RNA sequence: GGUUGCGGCCAUAUCUAGCAGAAAGCACCGUUCCCCGUUCGAUCAACCGUAGUUAAGCUGCUAAGAGCAAUACCGAGUAGUGUAGUGGGAGACCAUACGCGAAACUAUUGUGCUGCAAUCU
RNA sequence: CCUAAGGGGGACUCAUGGAGAACAGAAAUCUCCAGUAGAACAAAAGGGUAAAAGUCCCCUUGAUUUUGAUUUUCAGUGUGAAUACAAACCAUGAAAGUGUGGCCUAUCGAUCCUUUAGUCCCUCGGAAUUUGAGGCUAGAGGUGCCAGAAAAGUUACCACAGGGAUAACUGGCUUGUGGCAGUCAAGCGUUCAUAGCGACAUUGCUUUUUGAUUCUUCGAUGUCGGCUCUUCCUAUCAUACCGAAGCAGAAUUCGGUAAGCGUUGGAUUGUUCACCCACUAAUAGGGAACGUGAGCUGGGUUUAGACCGUCGUGAGACAGGUUAGUUU
RNA sequence: UUGCUUAAUUGAACGUGGACAAUUGAAUGAAGAGCUUUUAGUGGGCCAUUUUUGGUAAGCAGAACUGGCGAUGCGGGAUGA
RNA sequence: GGCGAAAGACUAAUCGAACCAUCUAGUAGCUGGUUCCUGCCGAAGUUUCCCUCAGGAUAGCAGAAGCUCGUAUCAGUUUUAU
RNA sequence: GUCUAACGUCUAUGCGAGUGUUUGGGUGUAAAACCCGUACGCGUAAUGAAAGUGAACGAAGGUGGGGGCCCAUUAGGGUGCACCAUCGACCGAUCCUGAUGUGUUCGGAUGGAUUUGAGUAAGAGCAUAGCUGUUGGGACCCGAAAGAUGGUGAACUAUGCCUG
């Protein structure tokens, strides 16, 4: 028998009709994989946050 | 390889949860019972005509296998298992080595 | 054989299945002969109802407790209650079930 | 020869038209193909652009949702447009006084909406009242919770739903979703 | 490719304005085997833009047949007039950017006369590629 | 066989620079790093305990988690036809600060305080950087630099 | 400015051979009951600051010094290299065109700078 | 492979050289100086490492527990391996710290089944108790063809689907090999490089060798040799005319123009090739699908029968010998 | 703001409020950008320049980038993927 | 199965397992073929796994349907900084 | 390259937290059309091996965008469905804590956890049809060498016998 083992031959024009697209960024990345105690901590931080925000704003209606 | 008759690691029996010392000891696979559910639907597919029913491994390539170790606790009696890594010689509690001796 | 996103079916058509096809072509040739029979058996017996009367019974199981439904007969009890013999009201267009 | 730096001849990818041939939808669109044409208002380009939407581009919109969107601050009297059918519901305690115009009502949401005060109308009642959409508030209904997305984007640790027919610990709970039976993805 | 199609030469025979900066001017030098350039005079530019200068309005390619068009498209950049837009590309202008991209690549014809015996070769070793300076007004006159 | 193991070819790449081996001076342990500071990644062959992928020697890219000994970083690698999002645990020993932040938030101080001096002059000063320009018209004076006039040289051997 | 303690960059700071070094500091230096460690109070541990010394350490200077660092009408726009031609040459290879452009070599110059605290002729 | 060759701490500095010390010498042990690593770190090699990662000493078990995230291979599935944290429990050190196996890059294994450990928890479905069995979580027993069937031969009695994706002829590229020829000229040639030769080198040509390759042909191009017959090439054996000689004659040898013209009869062998006998002016070498089988022949090779030797337990094998085997 | 961190009133992250207005911070281009579902054929390749490995070499075998032929006619190279 | 003074010979021109009918339209990763027109778009011989090497699955390349929006912010390119 | 059973996407249609008359019953101008309803299927709850448990801190949450609509007066503000990114809350499983109590071994309140589910978070489905795609079927059409079951042959021929 005996073929062709291996070329990227070709490969490079079909990455590039639609793909080597950068990925889109967002305001808010995905937090996954930071460290826990200081997520654990972040989430008591941002809650205490917004009851200040609520309340500062209860007052002004 | 060589491995201490004694060890301590942790022990996870709810009354001990904390580093006790443990009898170290080699396992061994335990007695194959006839009533295992696999067991008695071998013999019963075996049974009658159509030869060998199940298939027969042949083609040996390991040439160890993995020692494990039993390790009881002596506080709560829970015991635990810890495999070790592929060795074809494994002594427990041999004599230790001696640096610096002559031949 | 497998091939994409799919569910995995179950479509047992491993045997000789098309020897044993029943299409209900006569579905309506039936119903209609099914309705000359029924009234042919209410023109021979008339004027006693082509129905037995037949008592009412709790379904069976958990699931159907709380539904009631046509039983098969009335039970020897309860024909003894309204002062009826089971041979004398198999006569009477009554149904009896000395089961239940 | 060109050196084409994009394709040619391509098709816009937007409907144009409805693929329905209902012919009283489409006298609704010549409606807002009129109103579209020469109106300047932005709620007239998105009608008509919705009225081509197909059935799971307009999913239902529920009665609550409604009192939701009426519930919002200087809402109360807006007019609620939904371009196709409004459903009603029955876990509402209460629904307020309220004109909503809708391809289609069905009978608890027609009946309700009247009953509390309202109205019913359909959006060729509403191209006179509010020619140029005034003070009106477009509903669309949930589009993601269809079933059929659920397995969309399939993959290992991708958490989506398996295509399967049967629902059971012996379908598709084995080997690959549990790390007692090799691993899990 | 990439760079002449950036440039918006995607046809033979296609023509355009170039600010001479450093960034253009090494984007110029990587289509120069491709290429034949120069520096313009103000007739030529003229010329051009008279006979083949046509505008990019809602991407259409639109004939610039009336200095209505120009000042409808080019007047919050003060061009009023074919003059002022010859005037704002031939002495580079605080605009040149809008007003050259406004201008839809010129379709000149094949030279009356022809190019040299063997085109794809450097201006300098006898070939017709690469920078010519003042020679491309000759062959501007040839080809528009 | 094929060898294709984790730091393969990494026989220069890994290699301290010559005549600085050894210990590590500390200010790369003193540095601080906050979740979003732009770092180069370059792996230090003598520590091993950390090290990035040779894929991401000589990459830059973004701080997303910061730990005792390591920083996180995010890495955008090409797979393909699209680019994924590469989160790589490195040790502070491999990582320094990108120089290109520095620069950047100069330039922006530097247009804020030019364009505050022309508010408060009532001018107006023009920020977008250019790319070098032609250099325009000029003339050379020959006092003491009157042209010499060169011709080519004649063919010699010298060995 | 010297000196000590802790340092940053880690030879312009290293190496070799000479010479010099006020004040203070550092150092060598004296002793072994105690804590401590050694075959050995040599190292380490403790005590005295008392008996002595800048001999050494250290610091500075000297040297067509070795090494190191920097610079360049040094070499050299050389080697190499991206791009081009229906260029040369049987070929090996070479020239030209639009660009980028070394290393060795040579010459010259230099031989630590500095942060916190304390201290001194 | 390793209870240390793992973990922590501490102390020391390695290869080697010089100069010295009873037996003692090139190598025993001791001392000083020098010593950027020229050593050692299990095992291949690379990287890494000097008040250490190396050598020695002390204490230990982090080679432990729960599961998540990430990197490499990647489909961004699995496996292996690794990285950084979270929550425990520990080791070590005065401490800061470090430790989730081996300084880093290799050292490994799914479903089904069994076995052990854990939780002592769920089920055995009319209700209980106790055995037994079945469940949940983690290991082990293993697939080395290592993403993982349960597996010996022969066919010359043979069959089928195909394949010029692939061998055995010709043909095509190449020309190592084979064959032929040059240039330089150290030597040979009584003297004398070149009458005739010519080493060490070096440039070529040819396709009458064998290799190398697998482009054409496997819905078939009849595969050896001989016989017959025609033609072509020249690198010329003879014959014609000539030049050269270490050409006195005779003979011979080298060379030019030259393929016009000829180049045989036999023993043995299927032979091509070979080797003899003999004639001859000479008995040159080759091509034309290794010319030439609807031209022949069919001796060889290469179906089926059969014998022997060697091999095989055997069926059978032999590119070994032998005999008989339809040429449309 | 916090249950994380600092000897701390120190920091970390996420925030309230305020200041910096179109030269909102390089060039060139942009028949616009972003997003989703579903499915075909294919999974023998070959060639040219250049880099390049084995081989004496091959119209030989094997890789790198690009461009091509395959899948493509047309003018030229007589003829020729 | 027969029969064989043995050739795997003969057993109705059929024999290293006869003939007839059925199971049977046996299976085939291999051959061959596969029927009207025009218009637009338009490939792959590459990745990974497979008793995988003439085949599949998988990703890629391609078409179709669109959907949310309307210059938002993208690029097989340059410049500058690093 | 068909038909069928069961399915994936898209589209049209009816109704819509429901939906599907046709198994069946009624009826008929009689396989049609018209009518009926109990059940049942799918959907409206998930999760765990199972015993079992079982979805609102809040205007059913917050942040950055977001068409449309509202107030404006370049600009700006308000309201912001669908949808995108992100951080939370709720239900099931797992692990930790373990209140008053108790068949003293049961019970599980409260507070937690880089864990986990094909979930909730003002329903979206059901049904019919069409193209295309999937699987089983002879399965695009034609094609083996073979395997099995039941039968017919010694008029040829092989061998025995009998009579010539
Ligand atoms: C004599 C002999 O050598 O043959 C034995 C056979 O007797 C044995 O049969 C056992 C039989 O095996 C099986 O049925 C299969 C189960 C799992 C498969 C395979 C055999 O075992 C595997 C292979 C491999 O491990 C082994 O190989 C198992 C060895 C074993 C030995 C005794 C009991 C159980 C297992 C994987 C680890 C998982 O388990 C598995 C995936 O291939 O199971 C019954 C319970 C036993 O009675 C029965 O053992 C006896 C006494 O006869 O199976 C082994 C594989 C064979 O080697
Ligand atoms: N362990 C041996 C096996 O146990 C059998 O009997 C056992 C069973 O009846 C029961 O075993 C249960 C079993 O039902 C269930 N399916 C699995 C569960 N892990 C087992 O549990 C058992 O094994 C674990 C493992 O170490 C032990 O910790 C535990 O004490 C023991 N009860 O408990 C018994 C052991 O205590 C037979 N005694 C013996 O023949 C068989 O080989
Ligand atoms: N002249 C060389 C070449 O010869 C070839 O033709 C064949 C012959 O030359 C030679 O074949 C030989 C044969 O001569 C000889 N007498 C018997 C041998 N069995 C054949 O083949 C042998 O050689 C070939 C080539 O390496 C290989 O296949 C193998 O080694 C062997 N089978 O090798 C070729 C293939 O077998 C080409 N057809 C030709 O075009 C080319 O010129
Ligand atoms: N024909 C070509 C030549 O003839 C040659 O022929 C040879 C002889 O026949 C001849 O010799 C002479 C000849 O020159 C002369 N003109 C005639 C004379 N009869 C010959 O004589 C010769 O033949 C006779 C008769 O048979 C003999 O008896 C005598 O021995 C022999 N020398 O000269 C040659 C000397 O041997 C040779 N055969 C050979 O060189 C070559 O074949
Ligand atoms: N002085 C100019 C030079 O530009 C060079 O590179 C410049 C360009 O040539 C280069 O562009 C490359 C391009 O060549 C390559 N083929 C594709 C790659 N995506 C581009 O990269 C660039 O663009 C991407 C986004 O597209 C950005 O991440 C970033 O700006 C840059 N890496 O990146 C730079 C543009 O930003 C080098 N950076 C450096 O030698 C030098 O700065
Ligand atoms: N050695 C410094 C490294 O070089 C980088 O970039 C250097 C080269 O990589 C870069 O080369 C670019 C090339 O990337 C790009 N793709 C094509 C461009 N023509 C080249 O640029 C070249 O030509 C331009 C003018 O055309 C010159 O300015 C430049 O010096 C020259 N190298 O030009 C730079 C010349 O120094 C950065 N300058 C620097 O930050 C980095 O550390
Ligand atoms: N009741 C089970 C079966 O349902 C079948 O019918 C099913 C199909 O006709 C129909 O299929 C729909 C599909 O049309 C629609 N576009 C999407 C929907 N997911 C599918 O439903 C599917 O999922 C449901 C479970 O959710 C399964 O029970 C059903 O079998 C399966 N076809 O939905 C019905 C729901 O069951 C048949 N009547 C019969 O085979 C059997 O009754
Ligand atoms: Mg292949
Ligand atoms: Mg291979
Ligand atoms: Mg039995
Ligand atoms: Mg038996
Ligand atoms: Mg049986
Ligand atoms: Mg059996
Ligand atoms: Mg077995
Ligand atoms: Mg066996
Ligand atoms: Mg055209
Ligand atoms: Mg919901
Ligand atoms: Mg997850
Ligand atoms: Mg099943
Ligand atoms: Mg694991
Ligand atoms: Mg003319
Ligand atoms: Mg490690
Ligand atoms: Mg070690
Ligand atoms: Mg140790
Ligand atoms: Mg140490
Ligand atoms: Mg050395
Ligand atoms: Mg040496
Ligand atoms: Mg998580
Ligand atoms: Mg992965
Ligand atoms: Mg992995
Ligand atoms: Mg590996
Ligand atoms: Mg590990
Ligand atoms: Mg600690
Ligand atoms: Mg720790
Ligand atoms: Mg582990
Ligand atoms: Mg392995
Ligand atoms: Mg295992
Ligand atoms: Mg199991
Ligand atoms: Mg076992
Ligand atoms: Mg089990
Ligand atoms: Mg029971
Ligand atoms: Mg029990
Ligand atoms: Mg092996
Ligand atoms: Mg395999
Ligand atoms: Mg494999
Ligand atoms: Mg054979
Ligand atoms: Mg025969
Ligand atoms: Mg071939
Ligand atoms: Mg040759
Ligand atoms: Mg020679
Ligand atoms: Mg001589
Ligand atoms: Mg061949
Ligand atoms: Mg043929
Ligand atoms: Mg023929
Ligand atoms: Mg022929
Ligand atoms: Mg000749
Ligand atoms: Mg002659
Ligand atoms: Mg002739
Ligand atoms: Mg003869
Ligand atoms: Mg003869
Ligand atoms: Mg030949
Ligand atoms: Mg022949
Ligand atoms: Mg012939
Ligand atoms: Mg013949
Ligand atoms: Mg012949
Ligand atoms: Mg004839
Ligand atoms: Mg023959
Ligand atoms: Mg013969
Ligand atoms: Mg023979
Ligand atoms: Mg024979
Ligand atoms: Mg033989
Ligand atoms: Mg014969
Ligand atoms: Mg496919
Ligand atoms: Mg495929
Ligand atoms: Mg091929
Ligand atoms: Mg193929
Ligand atoms: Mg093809
Ligand atoms: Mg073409
Ligand atoms: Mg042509
Ligand atoms: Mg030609
Ligand atoms: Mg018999
Ligand atoms: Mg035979
Ligand atoms: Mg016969
Ligand atoms: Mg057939
Ligand atoms: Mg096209
Ligand atoms: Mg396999
Ligand atoms: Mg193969
Ligand atoms: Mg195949
Ligand atoms: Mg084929
Ligand atoms: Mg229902
Ligand atoms: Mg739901
Ligand atoms: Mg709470
Ligand atoms: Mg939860
Ligand atoms: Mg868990
Ligand atoms: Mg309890
Ligand atoms: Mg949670
Ligand atoms: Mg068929
Ligand atoms: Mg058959
Ligand atoms: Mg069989
Ligand atoms: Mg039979
Ligand atoms: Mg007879
Ligand atoms: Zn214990």
């Amino acid at each position: 028998a005996k073929s062709k083992n291996h070329t990227a031959h070709n490969q490079t024009r079909k990455a590039h009709r639609n793909g080597i697209k950068k990925p889109k960024t967002y305001k808010y990345p995905s937090l996954k994989g930071v460290d826990a105690k200081f997520k654990r901590n972040h989430r008591y931080a941002l809650h205490g946050t917004a009851k200040a925000l609520a309340k500062a704003r209860a007052e002004k209606s | 390889v060589n491995v201490p008759k004694t060890r301590k690691t942790y022990c996870k029996g709810k009354e001990c949860r904390k580093h006790t010392q443990h009898k170290v000891t080699q396992y061994k696979a335990g007695k194959a019972s006839l009533f295992a559910q696999g067991k008695r639907r071998y013999d019963r597919k075996q049974s009658g005509y159509g030869g060998q029913t199940k298939q027969i491994f042949h083609k040996k390539a390991k040439t160890t296998k993995k020692v494990v170790l039993r390790l009881e606790c002596v506080v709560c009696k829970t015991k635990a298992q810890l495999p070790l890594k592929r060795c074809k010689h494994f002594e427990l509690g041999g004599d230790k080595k001696q640096k610096g001796q002559a031949l | 054989a497998i091939s994409k996103n799919l569910p995995l079916l179950n479509n047992h058509f491993r045997k000789h299945w098309q020897e044993r096809v029943r299409v209900h072509f006569d579905q309506a040739g039936k119903k209609a002969s099914r309705r000359q029979s029924r009234l042919r058996k209410a023109a021979k017996i008339a004027p006693r109802p082509i129905d037995a009367l037949r008592p009412v019974v709790r379904a069976p199981t958990v699931k159907y407790n709380r539904k009631v439904r046509a039983g098969r007969g009335f039970t020897l009890a309860e024909l003894k209650a309204v002062g009826i013999a089971p041979k004398y009201a198999r006569t009477i267009g009554i149904s009896v079930d000395h089961r239940r | 020869g060109r050196d084409h730096t994009s394709k040619q001849h391509v098709r816009s990818g937007h409907r144009t038209a409805p693929k329905s041939d209902n012919v009283y939808l489409q006298l609704l669109v010549k409606l807002y193909s009129f109103l579209a044409r020469r109106t300047d208002a932005p709620f007239n380009k998105v009608i008509l652009k919705s009225l081509f939407l197909s059935k799971i581009n307009r999913p239902p919109v529920s009665v609550s949702r409604i009192s939701r969107a009426l519930k919002q601050k200087g809402a109360a009297e807006k007019t609620i447009v939904v371009v196709g059918t409004v459903t009603d519901d029955n876990r509402l305690l209460e629904f307020p006084k309220a004109t909503i115009a809708a391809l289609r009502f069905t009978a608890g949401a027609k009946d309700r909406i009247l009953k509390n005060g309202g109205e019913a109308i359909t959006l060729d009642q509403l191209a006179l009242r509010a020619p140029k959409g005034q003070n009106t508030l477009i509903v669309r209904g949930p589009r993601n919770s269809r079933e059929a997305v659920r397995h969309f984007g399939f993959g290992p640790h991708k958490g989506k739903a398996p295509r399967i027919l049967s629902k059971g610990r012996k379908f598709e709970r084995a080997r690959g979703r549990r790390r007692s039976r090799g691993f899990k993805v | 490719r990439k760079v002449l199609q950036l440039l918006r030469l995607t046809q033979i025979n296609a023509g355009v304005f170039v600010r001479l900066t450093k960034a253009t001017s090494e984007l110029i030098k990587l289509a120069e085997p491709y290429v034949a350039y120069g520096y313009p005079s103000l007739s030529t530019i003229r010329q051009l833009v008279y006979k083949r200068g046509f505008g990019k309005v809602n991407k259409q390619r639109i004939a610039l047949s009336d200095n209505a068009i120009i000042e409808a498209n080019l007047g919050k950049f003060n061009i009023l007039s074919i003059e002022d837009l010859i005037h704002e590309i031939y002495t580079v202008g605080p605009n040149f950017k809008q007003v050259s991209n406004f201008l839809w690549p010129f379709k000149l014809s094949n030279p009356n006369g022809g190019f040299r015996a063997r085109k794809f070769q450097h201006f300098i070793q006898g070939g017709d590629t690469g920078n010519r300076e003042q020679f491309i007004n000759a062959l501007v006159k040839q080809m528009n | 066989g094929k060898s294709r193991g984790y730091r393969s070819g990494t026989r220069y790449a890994f290699q301290r620079d010559f005549k600085k081996h050894g210990a590590i001076p500390l200010s790369t342990y003193l540095k601080v790093y906050k979740v979003g500071d732009i770092v180069d990644i370059k792996a230090n062959g003598s520590i091993q305990k950390g090290m990035p992928h040779k894929y991401y020697h000589g990459k830059t890219g973004i701080v997303y988690n910061v730990t005792k000994s390591s920083v996180g970083v995010i890495i955008n690698k090409v797979v393909g036809n699209r680019y994924i999002e590469k989160r790589v645990n490195l040790r502070v020993e491999h990582v320094k600060h990108s120089a290109c932040r520095q620069e950047f938030l100069n330039r922006v101080k530097s247009n804020a305080a030019k364009k505050r001096e022309a508010k408060a002059n009532g001018e107006t000063v023009y920020l977008k950087r250019q790319a070098a320009k032609p250099r325009g018209s000029r003339i050379i004076s020959t006092e003491g630099n009157i042209p010499q006039t060169l011709a080519p040289v004649a063919y010699e051997t010298f060995i």
